């Protein structure tokens, strides 16, 4: 029926926000009282984007 | 198709997880941002018109001094880095650990922004540098003194480093657009503000050249491009201020991303708007550290 | 001090 | 084979991003300032820090001055009483913090560090000095305030203070002692048997004296046997830019030359006891 499959469109727009939050989070540092020690999991984003793909082929 | 249903299930359960910690992430940070981070920088009392004169004057250790190049001009900080090479070197642009915003307009870019220096251990003076850009009127006049050559030094995440050495630097003014040039090349970084990208050839390595150039801001467009449409333009939003052709070999004031390699799909437009030296490393690696500094050439 |  | 789209999900994420989207714009206008430095300059100026005092400045702190033959204005910590004195302190003593073992060139120009708080460390600078208090027909005073390390605190006054210009080795020069529990260490020291002890160890009309550029009246180098930059005589009753000694009390066998090099005031405490605290400051003689 719905073959709305483009939750690999939204996938790609996560990556990037996931990267440019790290960045802006990071560039707190220089201004804030404290820095959030966080991280980005670019090797979690890409499993399951390999996945998708995967599942329609 | 039967299993179909099992996993983009779980892909957009996953997501709307990561977007939950991520508006934690950003809130939390907000609250830190009540107040700000401070420090207690007290002003040796050695002085001079730049970092030069002031390791002449016996300031012979790295940390931030008050320069007053001009009688007209404001005396303001600058942090001195009085070891590397011959020392005398006043620092115009620093990159350590992305701690400062350099996706910034043209006014900030004009005036100076970031942190000079900080406090080292328990000491009551600022020894260690921040991350900062000195700002583009007092770079054009400090460059417009004399004869000043420039050092820029950079290194990536293994701890691996190389160095571009240009004998003579100069910015114009804001009139000018800060119009930069430079010449007398030596090093091991890749002579990337002269020669463009050592990757590229022909029109396509030209296009790449910095000097030159004028300055442009993602608010302020002076690149290469000469087209009349908003999408072609080197400096898109929170994008560096930098001398930019069509486009760039080099952005020492790029997004600072970590661990080094990036890709197309991370960056916010699509390009390599990285801490970026082509002629080193390529257009996809961002520097761990990287920094612009000047002194008067004899 | 002094220097005899 | 089951039928459900549910698919809110994707929807309401899109959402929940263009929502994130707007908080992270909102952090990214309060991640634009740097960090706020507790160290400002004021903006009041003048010739010295009485200048600065009678024009109204009351804290005391950092200030940028401009003596008449000054070439360019310098940075200097300004001490302004309850009654209107701008003193403008050119030496501190406090914690060791500060090497004080410089060369000419450093001594000439200044070393050490400035603070609002007055907390620091530092030399001025010999031709800072020799700017400040040979400003034509201003009759100058220093005083020399002393700490113990067990809180008691003297003074010593010297009127008409002068250091001379580079050409004259910055020569010390004053008319008088002007009092103060602290006693007339630059009137020298009879330590002992030798009957041209005091005359040696006296520092007006001294040249400046330091390690690479030696100005003194011994035939050896008293600045570089005693690790410092002073008027040295043959060598010295009062020595404030010596060694930093914790606790004050040192010997003989605490030194590489085994001379008293401390910070020492010989007519308050014996040459084997080294201040905790110094302070040099002039202010013109009327304030006085
Ligand atoms: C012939 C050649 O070198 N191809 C380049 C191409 O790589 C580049 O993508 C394009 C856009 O600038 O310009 C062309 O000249
Ligand atoms: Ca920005
Ligand atoms: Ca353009
Ligand atoms: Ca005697
Ligand atoms: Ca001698």
């Amino acid at each position: 029926q719905l073959l709305q499959k483009n939750v690999r469109a939204q996938l790609v727009d996560m990556k990037r926000l996931e990267v440019d939050i790290d960045i802006k989070i990071r560039s707190c540092r220089g201004s804030c009282s404290r820095a959030l020690a966080r991280e980005v999991d670019l090797k979690d984003y890409e499993d399951q984007q390999k996945q998708l793909e995967q599942v329609i082929a | 198709i039967p299993t179909n249903l099992r996993v983009l299930r779980s892909i957009l359960e996953n997501l709307r997880s990561k977007i939950q910690k991520l508006e934690s992430d950003v809130s939390a940070q907000m609250e830190y941002c009540r107040t700000p981070c401070t420090v207690s920088c007290n002003i040796p009392v050695v002085s001079g018109k730049e970092c030069e004169e002031i390791i002449r004057k016996g300031g012979e250790t790295s940390e931030m001094y008050l320069i007053q190049p001009d009688s007209s001009v404001k005396p303001y900080r600058v942090y001195c880095d009085m070891n590397t090479e011959n020392g005398g070197w006043t620092v115009i642009q620093n990159r350590q650990d992305g701690s400062v915003d350099f996706g910034r307009k043209w006014d900030p870019y004009k005036q100076g922004f970031g942190n000079v220096a900080t406090n080292t251990d328990g000491k009551n003076y600022c020894g260690l540098p921040g991350e900062y850009w000195l700002g583009n009127d007092k770079i054009s006049q400090l460059t417009r003194m004399g004869p000043t050559e420039l050092l820029i030094e950079m290194e990536d995440w293994k701890g691996d480093k190389v160095k571009a050495h240009y004998g003579g630097f100069t910015v114009q003014n804001e009139a000018n657009k800060y119009q930069i040039s430079v010449n007398k090349y030596r090093g091991t970084a890749g002579n990337a503000l002269m020669d463009g990208a050592s990757q590229l050839m022909g029109e396509n390595r030209t296009m790449t050249i910095h000097n030159g150039m004028f300055f442009s801001t993602y608010d302020r467009d002076n690149d290469g491009w000469l087209t009349s449409d908003p999408r072609k333009q080197c400096s898109k939003e929170d994008g560096g201020g930098w001398w930019y052709n069509r486009c760039h070999a080099a952005n020492p004031n790029g997004r600072y991303y970590w661990g080094g390699q990036y890709t197309w799909d991370m960056a916010k437009h699509g390009t390599a708007d990285g801490v970026v030296w082509m002629n080193w490393k390529g257009s996809w690696y961002s520097m761990r550290k990287m920094s612009m500094k000047i002194r008067p050439f004899f | 001090g002094h220097r005899p | 084979s089951s039928i459900r789209y549910l698919q809110e999900i994707y929807n309401s994420n899109n959402q929940k991003i263009v929502n994130l989207k707007e908080k992270v714009a909102q952090l990214e206008a309060q991640c634009q300032e740097p960090c706020k430095d507790t160290v400002q300059i004021h903006d009041i100026t003048g010739k010295d820090c009485q200048d600065i005092a009678n024009k109204g400045a009351k804290q005391s702190g950092l200030y940028f001055i401009k003596p008449l033959k000054a070439n360019q204005q310098f940075l200097v910590y300004c001490e302004i009483d309850g009654s209107g004195n701008g003193w403008t302190v050119f030496q501190k003593r406090l914690d060791g913090s500060v090497d004080f073992k410089k060369n000419w060139i450093q001594y000439k120009e200044g070393f050490g560090h400035l603070s609002p708080t007055g907390t620091t460390e530092f030399w001025l600078g010999n031709e800072k000095i020799h700017l400040i208090s040979t400003q034509s027909a201003i009759p100058y005073a220093l005083r020399v305030e002393l700490e113990d390390w067990n809180g008691r605190t003297s003074t010593a006054d010297y009127a008409m203070f002068k250091v001379g210009p580079e050409a004259d080795k910055y020569r010390l020069t004053y008319a008088y002692f002007a009092g103060g529990d602290a006693g007339d260490a630059f009137d020298g020291f009879d330590f002992g048997d030798d009957p041209s002890d005091k005359f040696f160890t006296s520092h007006n009309g001294m040249q400046f004296s330091t390690w690479d550029n030696d100005n003194d009246k011994f035939e050896g180098n008293c600045a570089e046997q005693d690790g410092s930059g002073w008027w040295m005589n043959k060598c010295h009753a009062g020595h404030l830019n010596g060694v930093y000694y914790q606790g004050g009390t040192y010997s003989k066998a605490s030194t590489p030359n085994g001379y008293d090099n401390g910070i020492i005031w010989a007519t308050w405490k014996t040459r084997w006891y080294s201040m905790k605290k110094t302070t040099m400051k002039i202010i013109p003689f009327n304030r006085l």
